């Protein structure tokens, strides 16, 4: 296909008979990932990935299913779905700018949830189907998600199958995104009863904060798991009364116990245990291998900074906050140079729909090179002779590669883009608000590289 | 009284550890490029023959990832070239073109005037300086034996000054070519000294000794966190050779280390460095007392001659007239004059980017400033706009017509100008009905935009000219639309910008 594809696969529709299962790269666990292609043949008939969404229906009888599951919901969703537009969030959440702690956070997930709600909603649009005996594609999805806790290679498969089906059938969106409305109502309702509170999240995925005095662990976990169960339980009960049953029992995930959260934009949030030193980073784009260098360079800078603690006037903190934030950002650049002639390290994946740069006239000369481009483009912008910044297609070209220096004037510009856009979040989100961390990159450390 | 702490603006970067070595090694020729090594290791070609080696050059790295190209482009290619750095073991970029495996990057590279012309490019990965600095290489016997006779930093420096094909061409004339990206080491300053009366040498030569006071004065001023003690930091002084019988100019180049732990980044930042040294020694009581009388001007320092692309004759060379030989002003403290008088035949202590002569932290002078405007022009550009008026800029003029598009304009107006030429050049006028504006140059007080559809000169009857309309603000705010032509032939100065008519918009 012209815009390529998301899996690496190799259908064989014909001659000679045989499937070819092609497992990229993932020495370490070849056989893992050769049991899972296996099991992925043998699961679906082989028409996966290459079939698509009609492994389960064909693409134009969903738009029945989808009316069919409509009407067996209770009264509530039935309009929940019909006022369902893009990211409404109806839900008590934090503002975009804002922070929390010290209070025992939790991030919960329910594992498989879009999935699991489509599995419910085609069998309730099941009896509408003009085939009983054309109900087997709905066999193979039940089958997916029993066993995507079991064994992940149903994983990867209904994280396709399923953002996949809902473009085969656009109504489908409406439906799935109105029942998790639901869902997230009553986790909101439950979570006032067992302390919990709803400070975001995106669905199946949320995050919240205990009313506990916080301090004291001992009760913590009590606390922490009552929540889980009941929560767990009212959304099960919310599901069973619209009639939605889930062949996998419903489980949530207690996935991380933090005391400080803080949180920029919608899916930008950054949890830390000061206990136990465990922290997790969300909302950061991994475009590239320097964009996990500054990541951790973030992770690092944001366990200091939140130990700033220590009894002050709000207004020192900002200032000695900002001092350690640009500290960090001259780390970074300051260790940016040693890997200057790294061209594949300070590479960007764009993908096929995202504006990319003009192909070279020599790119197309890769030989067997330009069959691996399937999804991604790794480009590298270089600055040959002067002022001019060009694009480099790395994996066009034989190895080892010759290229002008690359342009860190360009690439540690976005990346320091991106790490302000955290900064400047924790800075007016903990502390008073009114400060945007901008790093004087053109000045103080712009002559390294241009 | 020096002034340098009112009229510049220290930017330093402190980089302590592996960085510091690392950003060295990055930005400073490789440590053998000026090593005496005996035979030359380069590419030294005429600007047309370099092309061709260029283009074939690509051809061997367009394979691999270099971005294809499609005497300024010559020099621009030819200096990024030498300053791609190697990567690991593998030979770098520049071995395709100098066709050695044992080239290390960066590298010099030099311009060479030839006779009757030609311009030959010359990067070399190694050269023998050790001839070409030869003939001034005075034994230690000799020195030491001179010391002895004149125990006297003055009176020894000036007995000690007594006693001194493209390929071919390389070692007559050698202009070494400044490199942006690389990073600069010596403060190379070119001191034109215009001379209203021959100047005698005991003289020069005294002078020449105030000239260092007052540049080390300037330097430990412009680099406070360094140790120049001015009476043994070495300073060079070179003079291009006519007892001096010199009558319109006297050719110097004064040669200074810049102290550790400082490296200077930059062409404005060299640019400021001159600016400073000149006013040290203008300030300076003894220099101008004694090159006075002898001196029209006291414009000395040249600080244009910072600038990627801009070449510096070397010393130990002439020029196609003077053969740049060095003049001793031994420091008055000086505890090793003999390594003093072969420290001049060291090519690392006259080159832009040359290896700094363990380093644990180094301070990267990046920015003095933007361009010096006077506090004489400062504040004569703040009293002008209070009595006078505010003049606005181009940019914010061509917003009031519709223009954030000036190649939109221009053809709006463009039929204005065409009855211009129609009323008062009839005879070129339909050479002027279908043309294209293609922007020429774009400032905040200039936007030359050219007109290609070979068009014919409007003043002479000489296919020979190139059409630019101009657009600035003149009068009360008000935009001057201007035709100008460059013609090629002589009666029209050669590729030179005249007007030929100006309306308003
Ligand atoms: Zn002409």
């Amino acid at each position: 296909e012209v815009r390529g594809g998301p899996v690496p696969y190799f259908a064989v529709l014909g001659f000679p008979g045989w499937p070819t299962f092609t497992v990229p790269a993932t020495a370490e666990s070849a056989r893992d990932l050769v049991r899972g292609a296996a099991a992925a043949y043998a699961a679906l008939l082989g028409a996966w990935p290459a079939v698509g969404a009609r492994v389960v229906l064909p693409p134009r009888a969903w738009p029945g299913v989808a009316s069919a599951a409509a009407g067996c919901l209770l009264p509530a969703v039935r309009e929940a779905v019909a006022r369902w537009h893009p990211a409404t969030k109806i839900i008590q959440l934090l503002d975009p700018p804002a922070a929390v702690g010290p209070v025992w956070t939790a991030r919960f997930c329910f594992p498989g949830l879009r999935a699991q709600l489509l599995a419910a909603l085609a069998d309730l649009g099941g009896s509408g189907l003009a085939d009983p005996h054309g109900r087997t594609g709905l066999a193979r999805l039940d089958a997916l998600v029993v066993a995507a806790p079991s064994e992940p290679w149903a994983g990867a498969v209904l994280e396709r199958l399923v953002p996949d089906t809902c473009n085969a059938c656009p109504a489908l969106r409406q439906l799935l995104g109105g029942v998790m409305a639901a869902v997230c109502l009553q986790i909101e309702e439950t979570a006032s009863s067992v302390k919990f509170a709803v400070c975001g999240g995106d669905g199946g995925a949320f995050w919240g904060v205990f009313n506990v005095d916080p301090q004291d662990a001992d009760a913590a976990s009590g606390v922490i798991e009552d929540a889980r169960r009941a929560i767990e339980t009212a959304v099960g009960a919310v599901l069973r009364a619209n009639a939605v049953r889930l062949r996998h029992p419903l489980c949530l995930a207690l996935e991380g116990v933090y005391t400080h959260a803080v949180a920029w934009s919608q899916a930008g949030v950054w949890f830390w245990n000061s206990r136990d030193n465990t922290d997790h980073l969300g909302g950061f784009p991994l475009r590239g291998p320097a964009y996990t260098t500054a990541a951790g360079v973030v992770r690092d800078t944001l366990r200091r900074v939140l130990g700033l603690t220590t009894a002050c006037v709000p207004e020192e903190d900002a200032l000695t906050a900002r001092g350690l934030m640009e500290d960090a950002c001259d780390r970074l650049i300051l260790d940016a140079f040693n890997k200057r002639l790294d061209a594949e390290y300070w590479s960007v994946r764009v993908s096929p729909f995202e504006a990319s740069d003009p192909l070279p006239p020599t790119a197309f000369r890769g030989g067997a090179l330009l069959d691996a481009e399937h999804y991604w483009r790794r480009v590298v912008r270089v600055c040959p002779g002067g002022g001019e910044s060009v694009g480099v297609p790395v994996d066009l070209y034989p190895r080892p590669l010759v290229l002008p220096p690359v342009d860190c004037a360009h690439h540690l510009r976005e990346i320091l883009r991106e790490i302000e856009l955290v900064f400047t979040g924790v800075l007016a989100g903990v502390w008073g608000e009114g400060g945007k961390f901008v790093y004087p990159f053109d000045d103080k450390m712009s002559f390294l590289f241009a | 009284l020096n002034y340098v702490k009112h009229n510049v603006t220290p930017r330093e970067t402190v980089l302590d550890g592996d960085t510091a070595k690392a950003y060295l090694r990055a930005r400073t020729y490789a440590p053998g490029a000026l090593t005496p090594a005996p035979a030359y290791c380069g590419a030294v070609d005429s600007a047309t023959k370099m092309m061709g080696r260029l283009a074939d050059a690509e051809k061997l790295l367009v394979p691999r990832g270099w971005p294809a190209f499609a005497t300024c482009g010559i020099v621009k290619r030819l200096l990024r070239l030498a300053a791609t750095e190697q990567q690991g073991p593998t030979p770098p970029a520049i071995a395709a073109l100098i066709r050695n495996a044992a080239v290390q990057t960066p590298l010099p590279v030099y311009r060479i005037s030839m006779v009757p012309t030609g311009q030959a490019f010359a990067a070399l990965a190694w050269d023998d300086w050790a001839r070409i600095t030869r003939d001034a290489r005075l034994a230690e016997a000799v020195v030491s034996a001179e010391a002895a006779a004149h125990p006297d930093h003055g009176a020894l420096g000036r007995r000690l000054t007594d006693r001194i094909d493209a390929g071919g061409q390389m070692y007559v004339n050698r202009n070494e070519i400044f490199n942006g990206a690389l990073a600069i080491t010596n403060i190379i300053l070119d001191l034109d000294i215009a001379l209203k009366e021959p100047v005698p040498f005991r003289r020069l030569h005294e002078a020449l000794g105030h000239f260092r006071r007052g540049a080390l004065a300037a330097v430990q001023l412009l680099f406070p966190a360094a140790r120049v003690d001015p009476d043994a930091y070495p300073c060079y002084f070179f003079k291009s050779a006519c007892v001096c019988s010199c009558t319109d100019k006297i050719g110097l180049r004064v040669c200074m280390p810049v102290p550790a732990p400082y490296v200077v980044h930059g062409s404005l930042t060299m640019r400021g460095v001159a600016r400073v040294i000149q006013q040290a020694v203008l300030l300076d009581r003894d220099f101008v007392e004694a090159i006075g009388s002898y001196v029209k001007n006291f414009l000395l320092i040249d600080t244009g001659v910072y600038a990627h692309g801009h070449s510096l004759r070397l010393p130990y060379f002439a020029k196609i007239c003077g053969r740049l030989l060095p003049v001793f002003v031994i420091p008055p403290a000086c505890k090793d004059v003999p390594a003093f008088v072969a420290a001049h035949a060291d090519p690392r202590r006259f080159h832009f980017h040359a290896p700094p002569t363990s380093p644990r932290e180094i301070r990267v002078l990046h920015s003095l400033g933007g361009d010096y405007v006077s506090f004489f022009e400062r504040k004569a550009s703040r009293n002008a706009l209070e009595h006078f008026g505010r003049r606005e800029t181009l940019t914010e003029v061509l917003g009031r017509y519709n223009v954030q598009t000036v190649e939109g304009f221009a053809s709006e107006l463009l039929g204005r100008i065409v009855a211009c030429i129609e009323t008062h050049f009839p005879e070129h006028a339909g050479e002027y009905q279908a043309v294209s504006v293609r922007r020429a140059v774009s400032k905040d007080d200039w936007v030359l935009l050219q007109l290609v559809p070979s068009l014919s000169c409007l003043r002479f009857k000489h296919a020979t000219a190139r059409t630019f309309v101009a657009l600035s603000v003149g009068a009360n705010n008000r935009l001057c639309v201007s035709l100008c032509q460059q013609c090629f032939a002589a009666k029209c100065d050669s590729n030179r910008l005249h007007t030929l008519f100006t309306i308003d918009a």
